[PDB]
């Protein structure tokens, strides 16, 4: 039930709905999400976007 | 919907 999560690696997104991140980035996920990508806010860069969960994990 | 249940990148 957690919302925060960090980048684990550094992800080059290959589409326009999905977010470029780089390790150690912090996400905020953004509203009902289900499945294996999700919509999130990184609080680093300001951008957004969809991410793959298996590249997070839960973080303060 | 079909953007939540997409496969997943690979681990690098």
């Amino acid at each position: 039930g957690v919302t925060t999560f960090v980048a684990l690696y550094d992800y080059v997104a290959s589409g326009e709905t999905d977010l470029s991140f780089k390790k150690g980035e912090r996400l905020q996920i953004v509203g009902y999400n289900h499945g294996d990508w999700w919509l999130a806010h990184s609080l680093t860069t300001g951008q957004t976007g969809y991410i793959p969960s298996n590249y997070v994990a839960p973080s303060d | 919907v079909s953007l939540a249940r997409r496969p997943l990148p690979p681990l690098p």
